[PDB]
């Protein structure tokens, strides 16, 4: 019931090779709707999603025009970084943005984002109240000082509780067909043995979405956190995604371990075992 | 849609 | 100058079934910087037609990419994503298995 509007934005500075590359993607819930690449041939904010497809050139071209400026920005931001923390011009750095809002059922703002990285470690965020800051060191002081001169928070608060809910809206609605369908996982156990005195038992999750899901083992009804083995979630490429979660029992006990799934899509939690 | 410019 | 190392998946879309079309992928996540080199391999040599998706990152910075490509498996051909970033010194290899 429950939805989120991201955007990404990555600008990755690299000396002698030309300006610093700017990527931003945006993201409703698991799915992302459009792009933008200062390396195309051509950049421009484009669609990747066929629910954003209809809007119209006013759109696209609103969106490019923000996408250049923000490359501008952050390519500036990079030169300030390296002053900040009196590194030198000769390595390659990256600032990484992720801002965007959650909304509940009825639409309403449940909580807005902005929060930047320098070289893989955060620098700035913006706090929950969306009118103070947190900074991570010294040198993102300095930007705290110059955006509480300016007023940067009062900006993004307008942005996070006006545009960004309304065309989150606008969006789900649009998409109503595929960022409100919730697909269950298609669950299997496989049994693969190791030896004579042990086997693995594989619980598997496909073609479900959104991504979010806990997939556990237990073993007589008790958790077996420490023992089992969970890949990450994965895109399966279709939209949906995929998991497993496997565990080395030994050989007989195989009928004590049960496989437990939640996910959005299922009405209530499934339970599994290996069936021989 | 984007933000609609905030040096560091 | 803190950098972490890529996770690396390969697998395929749907469940594979021998002289049936599919789609071969390659998960790489949690990496930093965002340089990478993916390749995905049919018998050790370099499949040409692979396409990825946008670079994109996680709630703690780290990157992640899919690579992928479509393909018919069989019984005798093996299947591999070849990896190479700043944290390996050589390309580390992930072999395609089907029970993953």
């Amino acid at each position: 019931g429950s939805h989120s509007m991201r955007y990404f934005y990555t600008a990755m500075s690299r000396p002698g090779r030309g300006e610093p590359r700017f990527i931003a993607v945006g993201y409703v819930d698991d799915t992302q709707f459009v792009r933008f690449d200062s390396d195309a041939a051509s950049p421009r904010m484009a669609p990747r999603a066929p629910w954003i497809e209809q809007e119209g050139p006013e759109y696209w071209d609103g969106e490019t025009r923000n996408m250049k400026a923000s490359a501008q920005t952050y390519r500036e931001n990079l030169r300030i970084a390296l002053r900040y923390y009196n590194q030198s011009e000769a390595g390659s750095h990256i600032i990484q943005v992720m801002y965007g809002c959650d909304v509940g059922p009825d639409g309403r703002l449940l909580r807005g984002h902005d929060q930047s990285a320098y070289d893989g470690k955060d620098y700035i965020a913006l706090n929950e109240d969306l009118s103070s800051w947190t900074a991570a060191d010294t040198a993102a002081q300095i930007t705290q000082r110059k955006w509480e001169a300016a007023r940067v928070a009062e900006q993004l608060r307008a942005y996070l509780e006006g545009l960004c809910v309304e065309w989150l809206r606008r969006y789900l609605e649009n998409g109503k067909e595929t960022l409100q369908r919730a697909d269950p996982p298609k669950t299997h156990v496989t049994h693969h043995p190791i030896s004579d005195h042990e086997a693995t038992l594989r619980c598997w999750a496909l073609g479900f979405y959104p991504a979010e899901i806990t997939l556990t083992w237990q073993r007589d009804g008790e958790d077996q956190t420490q023992d089992t083995e969970l890949v990450e979630t994965r895109p399966a490429g279709d939209r949906t995604f995929q998991k497993w979660a496997a565990v080395v029992v030994p050989s007989g006990e195989e009928q004590r371990y049960t496989c437990h799934v939640q996910h959005e899509g299922l009405p209530k939690p499934l339970t599994l075992r290996w069936e021989p | 849609r984007v933000k609609e410019q905030h040096l560091w | 100058m803190i950098q972490r190392t890529p996770k690396i998946q390969v697998y395929s879309r749907h469940p594979a079934e021998n002289g049936k079309s599919n789609f071969l992928n390659c998960y790489v996540s949690g990496f930093h910087p965002s340089d990478i080199e993916v390749d995905l391999l049919k018998n050790g040599e370099r499949i040409e037609k692979v396409e990825h998706s946008d670079l994109s990152f996680s709630k703690d910075w780290s990157f992640y990419l899919l690579y992928y490509t479509e393909f018919t498996p069989t019984e005798k051909d093996e299947y591999a994503c070849r990896v190479n970033h700043v944290t390996l010194s050589q390309p580390k290899i992930v072999k395609w298995d089907r029970d993953m």
